[PDB]
C-alpha cells in the first residue's frame, strides 16, 4: 500500500516461511561441536579418536540437547522483543507518524556525470 | 582451590564479597563488599616459598587499602552533599570516586601496581586477579557518568597496555600488559550499555581462562621454555597456540566476536575517532602475541633432547582442550547466541 | 516509489535490455554505412554521405540518453539526468548555446 | 617509503617500549603518590 | 586410462557432499514462490493460467 | 552454489587419510568442471541461497581461483615428495579455498568484509610453515600488519553504512551515493593498499620473495585481486566522492607503475622482478578502475582475471630454475635454454603474455583500460606510453636474461624437467589464451 | 658397477624414472599421472571448451541483434527517431516549476 | 513466429539442439533466477 | 640499515617520484578542470562531445 504505517511494517502475517536448515542449524551445528570436541580429546591424550564412542554420543547428545533448548528460548527472546516495539509505538503515534510515499516523480535528486 | 580445605573456603569468601558488592543498593553496602573481597584474595595470593610472592601480597594490599580508603572518603562527601547516594548532574566528587575504582581495577593511569605485582604470582592466582578480580571495580563504574575521565582511561589504557607489553619476556609480566589493554576495550564498552559489557567480559575471561591453563599445565614462566617446550605431535602444538589469535580477536576464531560486537555498538553510537585509537592499537598488542607463535608457526625447531615425553594433569588438559576446541571453531555458534539482540 | 525495491529491481532490468538494443541499433546503423562504402566505391561518398547522417543522429540520441553514465548506469540515474537536462533546456536553451 | 613504513615505526615503538620500564621500575610509594596528586587537585577544584 | 584405483573409493563422500549440497538450494527454490508467476516481466495473463507453475 | 561448498567441506578429511595428495586435486580439479558446468549467471545475482549469489562478476573471480588453487598442488609436489607436513597443508588450502569461495559468493557487504581478511591467516601461516628463507618472518609480518592496519578501519566503515542503508546487501547500497570524505577514505584506503598502490607495496615484494612456490600462487593470484574484487563493488555509491580525490590515485599508480618499471629493470632477483611487475600491471588495473567507465570497469575485470593466471605462472617457473639451481638471483640463472630448451618455450609464451603480446586474454583488458584512461585526460598518454613501453623494457630482461647467454660455470648436476612442470604450465598459459574465444562471458559483468 | 656394451643396450626394467609426480612407487607415479591428465584436459579443457560453446544464449545478447533488427525495422516504418533521446517521453514527466527549485544545483 | 496465445518453454527459445538440451536440463531457466531475486531483494528491503 | 635522511637523500629522494608525482597530479587536475567547466557551462553540443563511447 501507499502509506507506511510502522506498526503495521513490525507486524507479522505468517507469509514468510523460515528456511529449511533454520529449525536444525542449531541442533546440528552444536551435535557436530560437541562429537568434534570428544575428537579433540583423543587426539590431544593420543588415543585413537573414535577410541571410547560413549564420550562422543555423550558430547555429540549434550550438544544437541543444549542447541534445541536454548533454540527455544532465542525464539521467545526475538517474539518479545518485537511485542516491545509494537507495544512502544502504539503509545506514542506522534512519535512515528504515518508518512507517505514518495516516487521519484515529485523529486529531483542529483546525479553523477562521470565524464 | 589447589593444595588443601582452606584454600577452598577463600575462593568462595571472595564470591561472596564480589555479589555483595554488585547487589549493593547504596555505596557504603558496596564498599563493605571490597572489604570481604580484600582479604578473600590475599592468603590465596601469599606462599612463603617465595620471596616473590610475599611482596606481591604488599604491593595489592598497600593499593587496593588505598582504593577503598579513598572510595570511601568520596562516597561519604558524595552523599555529604547530595544526601543520596546518586548525584542529580556529575561533577568532581563524582570523578573522584571514578579514580579510586579505576586504581582498583588498575586502568592507564593507575595500572603500574598491576603489572609490577605479576612477578610472584602463579597462574591460577594470575586468572583470580586478571578476571574476577575485575568484576567489582568495573560493575560499579557503570554507575557514575563520567565521560572525559572515563574516556581518558581508555585512550590511555590502550596505549600503554599494549607499548609496555612489546618489551616483555616474562609471560606473567606480558599477560598483566595484555589485560590492560582488554581492560581498556571493557571501559569504553562500558560508557555505551552493559550488556555488550557483559558479553565482552565473558569472552576475555574464557579466552585468558584458557590460555592460563595451558602455561599452568606445563608450567611455562619465560618464552624461550616455549621453543624448549616438547610435544609428541608439531601439528598439536601448533594448535593449541592458535588461541592466541582469538585473543588478539582475528575473525575466522571465537575471540574476535567479542571485538566485533563492541564495535558494532560504538559505531552506533558515533564514537568513530574512539575506535580508530582503540582497533589501532590492538595491533601492537596482536603484535607480541605473534611473538609467542614464532614457537608453533613455524613448525621444526632446535630443541634440547634429554625429554622425549610429556607429563601433564589429565582433568585440567581435559577441560583445557575442550575450551580450546571452541576458541577455535566458537564462531558458527553465534547463531544460538541470542543475547545480542 | 523511493522504499521499495522490488520495482527498481524491475525498471533496472529493462532499462539494461533497452541499452543493449539501444547499442546495436547503433551497431546496425554502423554497419550499413559500412556495407555501402564497400559495396559503393569509388564513387561511395555520394551514397553514404546519407546513411552516415542516419548513424550521426542515432550516436547523439544515443548519447543523449546513456552517455556521460559510466559503469553502473540504472534507470534512477538515466532518468534523473533527463530531469536536470530538460529543467536546463527551459532556463537555458538548447545546449551547446551556454547558459545566461 | 619504509622510513614512514615499519622498520623506523618498529625501530620508535621499541624505544618508547624501553622508556615504559623505566617507568614501571620504581618503588610502590611514587606511583601511590601520583595517585593522591590526582586526588588532591580534584578536592581543590571541589572547593572552587 | 584412467588409472584410478581403490583409493578413489573415498571420492564417494565429496560426491556425497554434492548431493546434499545440491538437495539444500533446491530445497531453497521451493521456498521461493511469491513472486513465481507473479512478476510484471513473467507474469501468467489474468485468467486461464496453466496448472503447474514454470519453474 | 552450496554444492560447491559441500563438496569442499567433506573433501577437509582427505586431508586426514595418508597417501591422498594426488587424490586431492582430482576432487579439486573435477569440482572446477562442475562448476564449469552451471554458468548461467547475469549481471544481477542468482542462484540464491541463504546469504550466497554469484553474478558474472563473482562467477569469473571464483573459477580463477578454484583452477589456481588447483594448480598450487601441482606445483607444491616438493612438499608430498619429503612428507614435510603435508596433511596440514592440504588442510590449508582446502580452507583458503573455502574462504576465497565464499567471499566471492558473498551477496552482503559485510560477509565479504568477514571472509575478505579471514584468508589471510590461512596464507599466513602457508609463508612461515613451508618458506625456506629465514626472511619468511620479516615479511610475514608485512603480510599481516599492513593488511589488518588498513581493514580494521574499513569495518568501521562498514558499520556506518548499515545506520544509513539500514543494510549491507551490495543492490541496495547502489541506491545512495554518500558525500562524506573520511567514508571515502575508509572503504578504498583499505582496498588500495591491497591492489597495492606504488607507495603503499612495500609488503609486496617481501611476501612474494619470501613466501613458497604455492603461497606465491595465491598471494599473486588471488589476494591481489580481492582488493580489485573490493573495489568494483564499493565505488557504485562513492562516485561523487570519486570525483574529488580520483586524480590523486591515478596520477599515483600511473607514475607508480612507471617508475616500478625502472626498478624492475634494476632488479636482479627473479622471485622480486616478477613480484614488481606485479605492481606495474595492477596500477594500470587500477587506474581504469577509478576511471569508472563502462571500458575501464568491464576492462579491469578482464586484467585482473588474465594478470592472475599469468603472474601466477611466471612464478611457476622460477620456482623450477629455484629448485635446482638452488638460487633466485639471476646471475646464477643464465642460459637456460642450453640445460632445459623444453622449458624455455613456456618462459616465453607465459613471459610475452606478461607484455600484453597477443592472442592473449591479457591485450583485451589491457586494450580497453588503456582506452578508459586516455579518454579520462589526453594527458595520460604521456606515462601510460611510458609504462607500456618499459612493461616490455623488464619482460625482456626477464626473458632473455635468463635464458639466452652461456651457462653458469659452478653449477652442480641437476635433474631435467619432469612432465609435472610441463603439464602445470600447459594449465596457466593455454586457457589465458583459448578464454579470448568466450570473453563474452568473462568480460561483460556490467 | 663397472656396465657393460649391453647393460646400456639391453634396459633393464628394474629402474625407472618418475614423472614427477612420485618418487617411491613407480606404479603410483604412473597411476597419478594417467588421473591427472584425464581430469585436467579431457574434461576441463575438452569437454569444457565444448560445453562452453554450445552454451545457452545467457547473457541476451544474441537475443539483443534479433531486437536491434526488428526493433530499427518497425521504428524505421513508424516515422520515430531511430533511438529515442528520452528515457520516458518529456510531456509525460513533470517538472519541478523554477519558485520550486529554490537555487538547487543544476547539471547537465 | 510465435502462435497467438502460446507459451513457449524457456528451452524452446534456442536453436541448436545441444544448447536446447542444456538449457532444458542442465541450467535453470531464466525466469526462476529473475523471480528468485525478486523474492530476496523484497525480503532484503524489508530489513533495512 | 645504511639509509638516514642526509638532505642528500631527500633531495634525491624528493625530485625521484615525489615531484612527478606533484607536477603531474597538478596536470591532470588543471586539464579536466578546465575541460569540466565547459560541460557543466553547457558550452559544448551534444554533436561535439568527444569520446561518446569512451
Ligand atoms: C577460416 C576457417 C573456416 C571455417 C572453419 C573451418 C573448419 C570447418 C569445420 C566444419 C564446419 C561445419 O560444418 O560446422 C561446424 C559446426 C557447426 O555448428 P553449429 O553452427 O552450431 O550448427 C549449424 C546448424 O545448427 C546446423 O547446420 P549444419 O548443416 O552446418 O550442421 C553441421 C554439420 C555439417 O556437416 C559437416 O560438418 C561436414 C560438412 C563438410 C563435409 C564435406 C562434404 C564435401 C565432400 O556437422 C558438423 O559440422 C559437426 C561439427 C563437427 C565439429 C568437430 C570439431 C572437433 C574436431 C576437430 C578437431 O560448428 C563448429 O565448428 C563448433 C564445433 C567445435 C567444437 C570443438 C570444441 C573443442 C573441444
Ligand atoms: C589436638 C588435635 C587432635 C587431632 C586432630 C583433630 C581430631 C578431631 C577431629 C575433629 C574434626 C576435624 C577438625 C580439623 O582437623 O579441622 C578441619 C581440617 C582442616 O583444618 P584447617 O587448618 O585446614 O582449617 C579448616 C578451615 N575450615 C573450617 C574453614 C575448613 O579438615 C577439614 O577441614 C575437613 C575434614 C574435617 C574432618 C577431619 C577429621
Ligand atoms: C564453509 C563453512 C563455514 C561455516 C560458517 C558458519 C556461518 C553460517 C551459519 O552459521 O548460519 C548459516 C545458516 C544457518 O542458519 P539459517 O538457515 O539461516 O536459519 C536460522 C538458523 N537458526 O545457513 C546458511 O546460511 C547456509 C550456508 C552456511 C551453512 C551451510
Ligand atoms: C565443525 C566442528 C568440528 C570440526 C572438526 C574437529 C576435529 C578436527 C581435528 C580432527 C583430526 C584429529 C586427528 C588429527 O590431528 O589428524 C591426524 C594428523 C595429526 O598429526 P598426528 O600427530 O601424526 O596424528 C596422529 C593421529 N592419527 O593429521 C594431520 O597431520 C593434520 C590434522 C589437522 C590438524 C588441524 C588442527
Ligand atoms: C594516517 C593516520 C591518520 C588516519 C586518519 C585519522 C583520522 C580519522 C577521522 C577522525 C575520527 C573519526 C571521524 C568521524 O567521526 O567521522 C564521522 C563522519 C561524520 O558522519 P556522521 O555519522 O553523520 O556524524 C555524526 C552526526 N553529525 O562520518 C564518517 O566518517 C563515518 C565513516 C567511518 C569513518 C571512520 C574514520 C576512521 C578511519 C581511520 C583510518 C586509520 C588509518 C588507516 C591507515
Ligand atoms: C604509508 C606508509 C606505509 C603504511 C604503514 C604501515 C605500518 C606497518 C609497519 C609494519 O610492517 O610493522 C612494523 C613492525 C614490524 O616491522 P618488521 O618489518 O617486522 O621489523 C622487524 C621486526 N622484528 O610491527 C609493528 O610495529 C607493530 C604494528 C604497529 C602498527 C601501528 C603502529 C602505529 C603507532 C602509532
Amino acid at each position: 500500500s501507499a502509506v507506511n504505517d510502522p506498526l503495521e511494517l513490525l507486524t507479522n502475517k505468517g507469509t514468510h516461511e523460515p528456511s529449511f536448515l533454520s529449525p536444525i542449524w542449531n541442533p546440528i551445528a552444536c551435535g557436530v561441536a560437541g562429537v568434534g570436541a570428544a575428537i579433540f580429546i583423543n587426539w590431544g591424550f593420543r588415543k585413537p579418536v573414535f577410541s571410547g564412542i560413549q564420550k562422543h554420543i555423550a558430547f555429540g547428545a549434550i550438544g544437541v540437547g543444549a542447541g534445541a533448548y536454548f533454540d527455544q528460548k532465542r525464539n521467545e527472546y526475538l517474539a518479545k522483543r518485537d511485542a516491545v516495539l509494537r507495544h512502544y509505538i502504539e503509545l506514542h503515534p506522534d512519535d512515528f507518524p504515518v508518512k507517505e510515499r514518495k516516487t521519484y516523480g515529485q523529486v529531483l535528486e542529483s546525479w553523477v556525470p562521470v565524464r | 582451590m589447589f593444595n588443601n580445605s582452606s584454600k577452598i573456603l577463600f575462593i568462595t569468601i571472595m564470591i561472596i564479597g564480589t555479589l555483595i558488592t554488585v547487589t549493593s543498593n547504596s555505596w557504603l553496602g558496596a564498599w563493605m563488599g571490597l572489604e570481604i573481597n580484600l582479604l578473600s584474595f590475599i592468603p590465596l595470593l601469599s606462599d612463603n616459598n617465595n620471596l616473590m610472592s610475599t611482596e606481591a601480597s604488599l604491593k595489592y594490599f598497600l593499593t587496593q587499602v588505598l582504593a577503598s580508603t579513598v572510595l570511601l572518603f568520596s562516597s561519604i562527601l558524595l552523599m555529604l552533599k547530595n544526601n543520596m547516594n546518586n548525584e542529580i548532574n556529575e561533577s568532581f566528587t563524582s570523578m573522584i570516586i571514578m579514580s579510586a575504582l579505576l586504581l582498583k581495577s588498575g586502568a592507564a593511569p593507575f595500572h603500574f601496581w598491576f603489572p609490577n605485582m605479576m612477578e610472584g604470582l602463579t597462574w591460577m592466582n594470575a586468572l583470580m586477579l586478571m578476571t574476577w578480580q575485575k568484576i567489582a571495580p568495573l560493575m560499579l563504574i557503570s554507575y557514575l557518568n563520567i565521560k572525559y575521565l572515563l574516556l581518558i582511561s581508555v585512550i590511555l589504557s590502550v596505549i600503554i597496555g599494549a607499548i609496555g607489553g612489546l618489551n616483555q619476556t616474562s609471560l606473567r609480566k606480558l599477560m598483566a600488559f595484555s589485560s590492560i589493554n582488554h581492560l581498556g576495550w571493557m571501559l569504553s564498552s562500558l560508557m555505551i550499555s552493559e550488556s555488550i559489557w557483559l558479553i565482552y567480559f565473558f569472552f576475555y575471561s574464557f579466552l585468558s581462562f584458557v590460555l592460563t591453563f595451558m602455561f599452568n599445565i606445563f608450567k611455562l614462566f619465560h618464552l624461550n621454555q616455549l621453543f624448549s617446550w616438547f610435544v609428541n605431535s608439531k601439528i598439536l602444538k601448533f594448535t593449541l597456540f592458535m588461541n592466541f589469535l582469538s585473543l588478539g580477536g582475528l575473525p575466522p576464531f571465537l575471540g574476535f566476536l567479542p571485538k566485533w560486537l563492541v564495535i558494532q555498538q560504538l559505531t552506533l553510537c558515533n564514537q568513530y575517532f574512539m575506535l580508530t585509537l582503540m582497533m589501532m592499537s590492538t595491533l601492537i598488542t596482536l603484535f607480541f602475541y605473534l611473538r609467542i607463535c614464532y614457537s608453533a608457526f613455524m613448525m621444526n625447531y632446535f630443541e634440547n633432547n634429554w625429554i622425549m615425553k610429556m607429563n601433564m594433569n589429565s582433568i585440567n588438559y581435559n577441560m583445557y582442550m575442550i575450551m580450546t576446541f571452541f576458541s577455535i571453531f566458537g564462531l558458527f555458534l553465534i547463531s544460538l547466541f541470542y543475547f545480542m539482540f | 516509489y523511493t522504499d521499495d525495491a522490488v520495482c527498481r529491481f524491475e525498471a533496472d532490468q529493462q532499462f539494461r535490455r533497452d541499452r543493449m538494443v539501444d547499442n546495436e541499433i547503433v551497431n546496425i546503423l554502423r554497419q550499413r554505412f559500412e556495407d555501402c562504402t564497400l559495396y559503393e566505391a569509388p564513387d561511395h561518398m555520394v551514397k553514404c554521405r546519407p546513411l552516415m547522417d542516419q548513424y550521426e543522429k542515432a550516436t547523439e540520441n544515443w548519447f543523449i540518453k546513456y552517455g556521460d553514465l559510466g559503469g553502473y548506469a540504472n534507470a534512477k540515474t538515466a532518468y534523473m539526468k533527463q530531469k536536470h537536462r530538460l529543467i536546463w533546456e527551459r532556463r537555458h536553451g538548447p545546449v551547446g548555446s551556454g547558459m545566461k | 617509503s619504509e622510513y614512514f613504513g615499519g622498520q623506523h615505526l618498529y625501530q620508535k615503538l621499541s624505544m618508547y617500549s624501553k622508556t615504559l620500564f623505566l617507568m614501571h621500575n620504581n618503588s610502590l610509594k611514587i606511583y601511590l603518590l601520583l595517585f593522591v596528586f590526582w586526588i588532591l587537585i580534584l578536592l581543590i577544584l571541589l572547593f572552587l | 586410462v584412467l588409472g584410478l584405483d581403490k583409493r578413489a573409493l573415498w571420492g564417494a563422500l565429496p560426491l556425497l557432499g554434492f548431493a546434499i549440497g545440491h538437495f539444500l538450494d533446491k530445497k531453497e527454490t521451493e521456498r521461493m514462490t511469491m513472486f513465481r508467476d507473479k512478476s510484471a516481466l513473467y507474469g501468467r495473463p489474468a485468467g486461464s493460467e496453466g496448472k503447474a507453475p514454470s519453474w | 552454489m552450496l554444492k560447491i561448498i559441500f563438496f569442499l567441506l567433506f573433501l577437509i578429511p582427505f586431508c586426514f587419510i595418508n597417501n591422498m595428495y594426488w587424490m586431492v586435486q582430482i576432487m579439486m580439479f573435477f569440482i572446477s568442471f562442475i562448476f564449469l558446468l552451471m554458468n548461467n549467471f547475469m549481471n544481477y545475482w542468482s542462484e540464491i541461497s541463504y546469504f550466497l549469489g554469484c553474478d558474472m562478476l563473482s562467477y569469473g573471480l571464483i573459477l580463477l581461483s578454484l583452477w589456481i588453487c588447483s594448480l598450487m598442488l601441482l606445483a607444491s609436489e616438493m612438499i608430498n615428495k619429503h612428507n614435510n607436513y603435508k596433511n596440514l597443508f592440504l588442510l590449508n588450502i582446502i580452507i583458503l579455498l573455502l574462504l576465497l569461495i565464499l567471499t566471492f559468493s558473498s551477496m552482503s557487504l559485510f560477509m565479504f568484509y568477514l571472509f575478505f581478511e579471514s584468508s589471510l591467516i590461512p596464507t599466513l601461516f602457508l609463508i612461515l610453515g613451508w618458506g625456506y628463507q629465514p626472511e619468511r618472518l620479516q615479511a610475514g609480518l608485512y603480510l599481516l600488519f599492513y593488511t589488518l592496519l588498513v581493514s580494521l578501519p574499513m569495518l568501521i566503515g562498514i558499520f556506518y553504512l548499515m545506520n544509513k542503508i539500514g543494510s549491507m546487501n551490495f543492490y541496495l547500497m547502489n541506491n545512495f551515493m554518500f558525500n562524506y570524505d573520511l567514508l571515502y577514505f575508509c572503504l578504498l584506503c583499505a582496498f588500495l593498499v591491497k591492489m597495492p598502490m606504488f607507495l603503499v607495496h612495500l609488503w609486496l615484494p617481501k611476501a612474494h620473495v619470501e613466501a613458497p612456490v604455492s603461497g606465491s600462487m595465491i598471494l599473486a593470484g588471488i589476494m591481489l585481486k580481492l582488493g580489485g574484487y573490493g573495489m568494483l563493488r564499493v565505488i557504485s555509491f562513492l562516485q561523487l566522492m570519486n570525483l574529488k580525490y580520483s586524480f590523486v590515485w591515478i596520477s599515483i599508480s600511473l607514475v607508480g607503475g612507471v617508475l616500478v618499471s625502472l626498478v624492475c629493470l634494476r632488479q636482479t632477483d627473479l622471485k622480486a622482478l616478477i613480484a614488481y611487475s606485479s605492481v606495474a600491471h595492477m596500477g594500470i588495473v587500477l587506474s581504469g578502475l577509478l576511471t569508472m567507465t563502462y571500458w575501464g570497469l568491464c576492462g579491469s575485470y578482464t586484467l585482473m582475471i588474465a594478470h592472475g593466471l599469468c603472474s601466477s605462472g611466471l612464478f611457476c617457473l622460477a620456482n623450477v630454475s629455484y629448485e635446482r639451481l638452488g638460487s633466485r638471483s639471476m646471475l646464477i640463472n643464465k642460459g637456460l635454454l642450453n640445460f632445459m630448451p623444453s622449458m624455455t618455450l613456456w618462459w616465453f609464451l607465459l613471459s610475452s603474455a606478461n607484455m600484453a603480446a597477443p592472442p592473449t586474454l591479457n591485450l583485451l583488458g589491457e586494450i580497453y583500460l588503456l582506452n578508459s584512461i586516455v579518454s579520462w585526460s589526453w594527458i595520460s598518454m604521456i606515462l601510460l606510453s611510458f609504462l607500456s613501453f618499459f612493461s616490455a623494457a623488464y619482460t625482456l630482461y626477464l626473458y632473455s636474461f635468463s635464458q639466452h647467454g652461456k651457462l653458469f660455470s659452478g653449477v652442480y648436476s641437476f635433474s631435467s624437467g619432469k612432465i609435472r612442470e610441463y603439464l602445470l604450465m600447459l594449465l596457466h598459459w593455454l586457457p589465458l589464451n583459448l578464454l579470448i574465444l568466450k570473453s563474452e562471458s568473462f568480460m561483460l559483468w556490467l | 658397477t663397472s656396465l657393460t656394451t649391453e647393460d646400456f643396450a639391453n634396459p633393464s626394467p628394474k629402474n625407472w624414472q618418475s614423472y614427477g609426480f612420485d618418487y617411491k612407487d613407480q606404479v603410483e607415479d604412473r597411476k597419478a599421472t594417467k588421473s591427472t591428465f584425464f581430469v585436467t584436459v579431457t574434461l576441463c579443457l575438452v569437454w569444457g571448451s565444448f560445453y562452453w560453446a554450445y552454451l545457452p544464449d545467457t547473457q541476451f545478447r544474441n537475443w539483443a541483434q534479433r531486437e536491434g533488427f526488428l526493433e530499427l525495422r518497425r521504428r524505421e516504418l513508424a516515422g520515430v527517431d531511430l533511438v529515442s533521446p528520452n528515457y520516458v517521453d518529456p510531456a509525460s514527466i513533470t517538472l519541478p516549476s523554477d519558485e520550486d527549485l529554490g537555487d538547487t544545483e543544476i547539471i547537465i | 513466429e510465435i502462435p497467438e496465445g502460446y507459451e513457449p518453454k524457456h528451452w524452446e527459445y534456442e536453436k541448436h539442439p545441444i544448447s536446447r538440451f542444456i538449457s532444458r536440463y542442465i541450467l535453470n531457466s531464466d525466469q526462476q533466477n529473475y523471480e528468485k531475486s525478486l523474492h530476496y531483494l523484497y525480503e532484503e528491503n524489508e530489513k533495512a | 640499515e645504511h639509509f638516514k635522511p642526509t638532505g642528500k637523500s631527500f633531495r634525491t629522494g624528493l625530485f625521484a617520484v615525489v615531484l612527478p608525482i606533484a607536477l603531474y597530479a597538478w596536470a591532470l587536475k588543471a586539464e579536466r578542470d578546465g575541460r569540466e567547466e565547459k560541460y557543466r557551462t553547457g558550452q559544448v553540443a551534444y554533436k561535439d562531445r568527444q569520446f561518446k563511447f569512451i
